[PDB]
Formats: C-alpha cells, structure tokens, sequence
C-alpha cells in the first residue's frame, strides 16, 4: 500500500500539464506522416507488395514502429489524464441539476419521468445510497420528504428514493456517532456497483470523452502496415477555431439541403427517362466500329451516366454526346439541351453554393455580437455605456469598482468560510435569500447613481 | 480489395435513404 | 492614510445589491490572501470565454442570470479540485 | 532605386518600375489591399485545403493505382501513382485547375471491376474541393470589398 500514494502522486505530475501534452501529438503527426510522402509500389518484395523506399539518411528504420508506438503511448497517458481531471465535474454537473430539480421538481414522484434521452437512464441513481457522492449536498433526501413525503404516501417516497430502513432510522442519528476505522483495500467491493454502472453510462455519452478516445483506435490499428496514421490529421487540426467555423458551417444548415438535393436526383430523372424512351439513339459513345455499349439500354445504366458526366461537365450534357445536327428531330434536342443547361447547372448548383456560403453569414456575424455587447452593455444591470460616457472614462471605470462580474465569486466563496453567527446585517440576508435560489437581488437597471442623480452627483 | 456493388444494392440502399429522409419530415 | 489604501485595494471586493429595501447599496468584505491570486489561471480564463459567449447568443428571462450562478458554483468546484492537484 | 540602377544590364528590369508606382492611385489601392487585409484569415484556411487533397491523394494511390494511366504511346512508365509526392504533386497541378473535377483527365471508369466506387470518389471530389472551398477562397477576397 505504500506504492499507491507514489502512484496517486504520479497521477498529480501528469494531470498538471495535460494540454502541453496532448500538443505532442500535433507535432508528432506531422513527422509520422510528412515521411510516409516517400513510399513506392512495386511488383517484387524487398499479389504485390507495397515496398517503402526511403532516402540516404539512416532514419526511417524500423524505429518507425518505435515512433508508431510513440505516438500511441502519448496519447495512451491522455486517457488518464482525461479520466483524472477532466470527468470529476462531468458527474457534479449531472449530479447539481438532478438534485436542484428535486427541491423544486417532482417530475420523478409527482406526475411522471419524461422520450427520455439520458433521462430515462437517471432512475437508475435514485435506489443508489451513494447519490450525493459528489454533489456539495449530502441530506437531499431529508428535504424531498419534507416537502412531498407527507402529502403523499410516506412510506412510497421512503421507499422510491432510497432510504433502507431510514423510516425508522431517521432520528436513530440522534443520540451519538461512532467512529469507524478505515478499511481501504479489504472492504472496497462494498461499494455501490450499481451506481458504478450508472457513472459509466455517463462518461460513454460524454461527446469529448469519445472524440479523444476515438482518436486510440486507429493509433493502435495504425501498427498494422497500412498508412492509417494520415487519419491523425484530420480530426485534432480542427482544433483551431477559425478551422472550426468553416467545418461547422455545412453541419449549421444540414436540415435544409437534405431536402433540397434531393429535388436535384428528381429532376434529372425525368430527363433520364425521356431520353431513354425517345433519345435512345444519339448517344452512341461510339467505342471502335462496334456500339454494344449504350448508355441508354437499361433503366439504371442511363440514369447513372447523367450523374457521373452530366452534373460534373460544366457546360451541359451536350458536351459529351454525338452531334445534334441530323435532319431527324434536329429542333428536338436543341430543346432538350438548353432546358437542361438552365434547370440544373445555371441554378440548382448555384442554390447549393448558395446555402453553405450563406453560412459564413451567420457565424462570422455572431463573432461580432459578442464584441458590441461589451462596448456598450455591461451584461449585470440593464444599462448601456451611453450614460457612462457622460463623463470620461466612466464605462471603463464601470468594470473595477462597480459590478466587474468578477468579484461575485470571490464575495460567495467568504460566505462558506464565515459562521453564521458572524455573518452581518446583510450578509444572512442574501446567504438565505440564495438558499431559496431567488435572484432579484441584483442590480438590473441601475448601479448606485441612478436613484442617487438628482440627491448628489 | 472490397465488395463489389451491383446496382440494384446501392439503388435500394440510396433509395431507402431518401425514402427514410422524406418520412422524417413527410 | 495613503499607503494603507494601496496596500489594501487588492484585497477590497465590492458589491451592488438591490432587495428588501428598494434602492441600491455597497457593501465592502475582505478577499482572501490566496483565492484572488488563484483564480488567474488559463485553466478557467478560458472557461469564462465559453461562459460569456453562451449567456449572450440566447438570451430570454432572468433564467440568463441563473445559470450565471449556476456557473459560479460550478467553477469553485474546478477550483476545489485544483488546489487537490498542484503539489 | 536600385532596380534602376540593375536594370543597366541587358535585361527587362524595367517593367518592374510600372507596377510599383501605379498602385499610387488611390481606388487601385484599396484593390491591392484587399488582400493584404484579410490576411490573417485565408492562411488557415488555404491549408485546409492542402490537407483534403492528401486524404484524396493516398486513398486513390492505395486503391485506384491502376486507373491514371497517361498512357504515352505503348508503354505506360508515367503512372503519376507511383511515388508518395509524384501523385500529390498532379492532383494540384490538375484537378483544382481542371475545373469540372479530377474526373476529366482520368481513364475510363466504365470498367466491371469498382465501377460504382469511383463514382463515389468523383463526385465527393466534386463537391468537396471546387464547388465549396474554392468558392469561399473567392468570398473572403470580394468580402473585402464589402
Ligand atoms: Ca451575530
């Protein structure tokens, strides 16, 4: 047991920079993959196959498989580091909310759960006697039955929400408390598994948890002899938030093209159909002094040549079928061509491009929002900066002595240090006022000048 | 190398999805 | 009585509330010697960015300051945990 | 000054005094600007576009090798899928300037074998590259403007 605080301690060193070493990954798969721009295929060994030829240097030897592995065990580190920083909140944000809702909610006892995504799951913790585990809150049970246990059965809200035998036990921890030694490392398996399976369940719904370990898998099947490790790339170079928008932006919009192309595969099949009933014979791609390969033999055949040619020549159909110059139906396609060149190419393409490109006209709008509110609005009392410019430098000043927006957390975290005692005339009073989770007593539309302009400036 | 697609399975494949896309909001 | 203000204006928080009296007072309190020096970290300077960029994109009832709360409770426990960490 | 100066040697250093003093005029100025300003911005983001490319690039050098085939008369040396940089090398010397998509200087994908994969290729090709990130190359720069 000596070895498991050293071990805890090597846990401290490694959660203390973790972003540093997740940016080893950034520089590690360039070189990994800047050197894998030097291989060449070829029919003979060193079926087929793929010989590596490298340069005069002594390097990309099989330390490759030592830089493959280096490049998994950096990250391997990641996945506890992760584990030991990153998700002691995850839980405490699920467990703040589940347990602010039964002060004021009783969705679970009064009418009925929720159709219930990641809700339906939560039922779960409730028989748990483990449930404020993490949460600052170790009695939320005793006010759920205060508030609903008697106007209900009591026993059926005793029983709902845990408390093993606590009807009766409830003012057994009256009268004194003994003191337990510890029995870590011989009594461990005593402990709630089932909510242990309940804490799982949150973390592989977790969208960040996934992302970073769905970034292990192809390191570790990267080790076979493929070029898997290029995939590296792509989903950590993304971080960059600029990068970001520009990706995000086909994701914004995606409810409103699905419908839309697919008005695109309609239209050409109606054009796909009448040529292939009428137009059969003037397509004829004409392979040397035999013709046993029309587009326009089969249902299918024809309706993927449109696709495969039609929409990617640029110009129309009549770009790579025979000459419409016959005496026979010469005024048809003339006709059928020019309707072509307007109702797909000159406008459903331009909606298309029109739509992903209207995307930066919301998001880089947003970037900009969030500037103009700072120089004007203060985000605290419904006040702009228009009465702090009267005088100079009275909207900067605005944000060190008045509400910075800052202060607050400081002004609540001397509340938990300062008995209640000694707490003044108004200090208790907002201390109770927050319990009761009211927030009336902020400012809102005015900050110590507006009840006090005409008394003294 | 990969499976080979005929036509008929990506023709029901696509259209299954179209059809799946257009019931989602029909 | 100059240097004790400069000496002391790192450690005076200031506050404007507005309740159970219909106007608007300060109130002044002590910091702490460790807690203000702490809290500027890049671990939570950046959270806050995230924090100020949601409350303003949506924006309906008061509900815009109750999570603003709900932050600072949570952010005390990001901070809770950081002093359980660094040797 | 100093162009004046070399252009005493026999060559055409001389064109090179027009262009650095016809910017003086002021509505050309704000046209050559205009890049200089939002550039900051298109740096990130033409990278991205060198990146696509090379998950296009290795896919077809892995799988579609035996499709480029320049085919120069009777023998076919010239595979431009043969060597790691030679096959990104042609991707951005043609198909962004191809204009309609690599599939317009590539062989015949009529083949039975992978017929319906190519087409997957190509026209994920199509939209991904020149109808879409081209597009927004052209937005910021006439955005400049705006
Ligand atoms: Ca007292």
């Amino acid at each position: 047991g000596e070895l498991e605080v050293q071990r805890v301690k090597f846990l401290n060193y490694l959660s203390r920079n973790f972003y540093t070493l997740r940016f080893l990954a950034l520089f590690l798969a360039f070189a990994i993959n800047f050197i894998l721009l030097f291989y060449k295929v070829s029919d003979s060994p060193p079926n087929m196959v793929y010989y590596f030829l490298e340069e005069s240097t002594g390097y990309m030897e099989p330390a490759l498989w030592c830089l493959s592995l280096l490049h998994t065990l950096v990250a391997f580190l990641c996945i506890i580091g992760y584990n030991c920083l990153k998700v002691p909140l995850v839980i405490f944000k699920r467990e703040k909310e589940l347990a602010r809702k039964l002060e004021f909610d009783g969705l679970y006892i009064t009418e009925q759960p929720g159709d219930d995504v990641k809700g339906q799951w939560d039922r779960l913790v409730l028989n748990t006697p483990s449930f404020p585990s993490n949460y600052w809150d170790k009695f939320v049970k005793r006010k759920v039955l205060d508030k609903h246990g008697d106007i209900f059965g009591r026993e059926r809200i005793a029983e709902l929400l845990g408390m093993d035998l606590a009807s009766l036990e409830i003012t057994a921890h009256n009268e004194r408390k003994p003191d337990p030694p510890p029995g870590l490392l011989t009594w461990l398996m005593s402990i709630d598994v089932k909510y242990q399976i309940w804490k799982f369940g949150v973390i592989f719904t977790d969208n960040s948890f996934l992302y970073l370990g769905w970034y292990m898998v192809m390191s570790l099947l990267g080790h076979y002899n493929n070029f898997f490790f290029a995939a590296h790339l792509l989903d950590i170079a993304m971080g960059v938030k600029t990068l970001r928008t520009i990706l995000s932006s086909v994701t914004h919009n995606g409810k409103q093209l699905v419908m839309t192309v697919g008005l695109l595969a309609v239209v050409v099949y109606l054009y796909t159909v009448v040529a292939f009933n009428f137009f059969r014979k003037f397509y004829n791609k004409s392979e040397d002094e035999d013709e046993p390969d029309m587009k326009c033999d089969d249902m299918m055949t024809c309706y993927l040549f449109h696709m495969y040619v039609g929409v990617r020549a640029g110009g129309g159909i009549g770009d790579e079928i025979e000459d419409p110059a016959g005496d026979e139906y010469e005024l048809y396609r003339v006709v059928f061509d020019i309707t072509f060149f307007f109702f797909v190419i000159v406008i459903l393409l331009a909606i298309i491009q029109g739509l992903i490109i209207d995307a930066f006209g919301e998001l880089r709008d947003q970037q900009e929002q969030v500037k103009e509110d700072m120089e004007t609005k203060c985000f605290i009392c419904g006040i702009g900066s228009d009465y702090f410019d009267t005088t100079p430098h009275g909207f900067e000043t605005h944000t060190l002595e008045e509400h910075n927006l800052a202060n607050y957390m400081f002004f609540l975290m001397y509340l938990i240090n300062k008995d209640e005692t000694e707490h003044t005339g108004q200090e208790s009073y907002v201390w109770k006022m927050y319990q009761e989770r009211c927030w009336d007593f902020f400012p809102a539309g005015d900050c110590f000048r507006k009840q006090y302009e005409d008394q003294l400036s | 190398r990969l499976r080979r697609l005929t036509a008929r399975e990506a023709a029901t494949a696509l259209a299954a999805l179209l059809w799946a896309v257009v019931a989602r909001a029909g | 009585a100059e240097s004790i203000l400069e000496y002391f204006r790192p450690y005076l928080g200031r506050i404007e509330i507005m309740g159970a009296s219909r106007r608007i007072e300060r109130i002044y309190f002590e910091i702490s010697e460790t807690n203000r020096a702490q809290w500027e970290m890049p671990q939570v300077k950046e959270s806050k960015r995230q924090f100020i960029f949601d409350v303003v994109n949506e924006g309906g009832e008061a509900e815009k300051m109750e999570l603003f709360v709900s932050f600072c409770e949570d952010t005390i426990f990001e901070m809770q945990i950081a002093a359980q960490i660094s040797e």
